[PDB]
RNA sequence: GUAAACGAUGUCGACUUGGAGGUUGUGCCCUUGAGGCGUGGCUUCCGGAGCUAACGCGUUAAGUCGACCGCCUGGGGAGUACGGCCGCAAGGUUAAAACUCAAAUGAAUUGACGGGGGCCCGCACAAGCGGUGGAGCAUGUGGUUUAAUUCGAUGCAACGCG
């Protein structure tokens, strides 16, 4: 992997996440920010959400609650 | 060495009888001293316990303490 | 399996290392443990810690036999042979009487060289 | 040091509020004697997070503070000429003022706006547990975990 | 057939104040009770006179004497070469010279030093704050250059110095 520039400090706004898939809702709490070097591992069973959580995380996956955020200059 | 000791609550009491055999004789036998370095050491361990009573011998001074 | 009743507890210490082991009163081992294979690797796995670690990691695992009694044997003296039986009594043990067998030559074999 | 001691430098306490915490906060996080320009600063980081909060002084400044003040740090305490470090048990006096300076670093990192919003919101974070400022504390807690073989 | 085979002190005998012990015999006695009173053999430590360069030795002398034996004559060359004797061998024992230097050597004294010890101190380490080392420019210094790049300071304690 090559080098980026790494700027942005606050990776992403996250506050009252609710992510529901439009007819449940799936994962309505959150952790600890990505804080830019932390490296995080997501464990859990099937079918729990670890891959909403990557999507709304992502940004293809808008939450119910809404404001997800995400910082400025993140590739 | 092996005690039984049920008049204690959890009391390892077993001090007395490890400071037998295991603190002193297996550290010895770890190395091989070579049959004359024995004799050297223990003359001079007991030439430094004579000087106990020296030492003794030194208390005779008012020394303003 | 056998749902074993009361055994014996072998704690082989020594300058580099602990091994913690649980059998019944006959000999055949049950179940082993070791402060190197707890995941102490190095200088690390010769304190009395590690020891501490090994004993629960030896007792744990050990639970398919249910034992209520262990006569603990220390062999080879070090840092973990004080530290070791109450990592044992904090794991829910009756330590009846704690043996001390140690080999001891009475002038065998000639030992190695001194080191310099 | 190798010999003497020290009684303690009296703090004059905050002005607007009846504490000293703030006080020391304050000159933690001046700069070139600048305290009147610290003050605007940190006045208005607790403007702002009391609004967010719902408290004026225990969740402003407390709640953010008891969730990234350390318990445990590493210390170097060789004894055979080795490099290992050794875990040592903090003080309570030490506690905040190790907290404040962690706190301070993170909310001069986390470059947006004004210094007066980056303290505001690296300190929400602190409240909730979402900063560098508690994973700071979380690494060293690790740290003295795995180095809790010596002591 | 050699060792730091060493108390680095040949064997034998006589004489010359004391103290604290260790181990092994014996007589007397209030073993009348884990005791006292004397006398021999061996042995450990400290110490008087005396002796000694000093360190130290000091009734088990390195003190005062007698008998007999062994050995020494500046440091290297050298316990080496040659020769003889012994040895299965490795080697052992006896044992020089030419040449060369004006010194080698012992004990103790004052310092200095120790990756020897003990006790204290110093913004010495630790706990922190702010910097230099990177870029622009100022100043000094070495280098290189030039007709001259005037002379001096050049570890700490020269280099925004005369
Ligand atoms: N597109 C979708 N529409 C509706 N429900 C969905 C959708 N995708 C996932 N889900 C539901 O959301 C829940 C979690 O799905 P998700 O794919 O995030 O699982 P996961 O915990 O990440 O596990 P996995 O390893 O299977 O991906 C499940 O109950 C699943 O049925
Ligand atoms: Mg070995
Ligand atoms: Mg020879
Ligand atoms: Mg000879
Ligand atoms: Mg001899
Ligand atoms: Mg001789
Ligand atoms: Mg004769
Ligand atoms: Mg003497
Ligand atoms: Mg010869
Ligand atoms: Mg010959
Ligand atoms: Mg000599
Ligand atoms: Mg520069
Ligand atoms: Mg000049
Ligand atoms: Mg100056
Ligand atoms: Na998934």
């Amino acid at each position: 992997f090559r080098a980026p520039e790494s700027l942005p400090n606050p990776l992403l706004k996250m506050e009252k996440v609710s992510a529901g898939y439009g007819d449940r809702i799936i994962l309505d709490s959150i952790k600890l920010n990505l804080v830019p070097g932390s490296r995080i591992g997501l464990l859990g069973r099937n079918g729990a959400g670890k891959s909403t959580l990557i999507k709304l995380l992502a940004g293809e996956l808008a939450p119910v609650s809404g404001e997800i955020g995400l910082a400025k200059g993140i590739k | 060495i092996k005690v039984r000791e049920n008049e204690p609550f959890d009391v390892a009491l077993r001090r007395f009888k490890r400071s037998c055999e295991k603190a002193g004789v297996l550290a010895e036998v770890r190395r091989r001293e070579f049959y004359e370095k024995p004799t050297t050491e223990r003359k001079r361990a007991k030439a430094s316990a004579v000087k106990r009573h020296a030492k003794k011998l030194a208390r005779e001074n008012a020394r303003r303490t | 399996r056998k749902q074993v009743s009361d055994g014996v507890a072998h704690i082989h210490a020594s300058f580099n290392n602990t091994i913690v082991t649980i059998t019944d009163r006959q000999g055949n081992a049950l179940g082993w443990a070791t402060a190197g294979g707890s995941g102490f690797r190095g200088s690390r796995k010769s304190t009395p810690f590690a020891a501490q670690v090994a004993a629960e990691r030896c007792a744990d695992a050990v639970k398919e036999y249910g034992i209520k009694n262990l006569e603990v044997m220390v062999k080879g003296p070090g840092p973990g042979r004080e530290s070791t039986i109450r990592a044992l009594n904090a794991a829910g043990f009756r330590i009846t009487n704690i043996t001390d067998v140690t080999p001891i030559p009475h002038n065998g074999c000639r030992p190695p060289k001194k080191r310099r | 040091p190798r010999r003497r001691v020290i009684g303690q430098r009296k703090i004059l306490p905050d002005p607007k509020f009846g504490s000293e915490l703030l006080a020391k906060f304050v000159n933690i996080l001046m700069v070139d004697g600048k305290k009147s320009t610290a003050e605007s600063i940190v006045y208005s980081a607790l403007e702002t997070l009391a609004q967010r909060s719902g408290k004026s002084e225990l969740e402003a400044f407390e709640v953010a503070l008891e969730n990234v003040r350390p318990t445990v740090e590493v210390k170097s305490r060789r004894v055979g000429g080795s490099t290992y470090q050794v875990p040592v048990e903090v003080r309570p006096v030490r506690r905040n003022a190790l907290a404040m300076r962690w706190i301070v670093e993170a909310a001069r990192k986390r470059g947006d706006k004004s210094m007066a919003l980056r303290l505001a919101n690296e300190l929400s974070d602190a409240a909730e547990n979402k900063g560098t400022a508690v994973k700071k504390r979380e690494d060293v807690h690790r740290m003295a975990e795995a180095n809790k073989a010596f002591a």
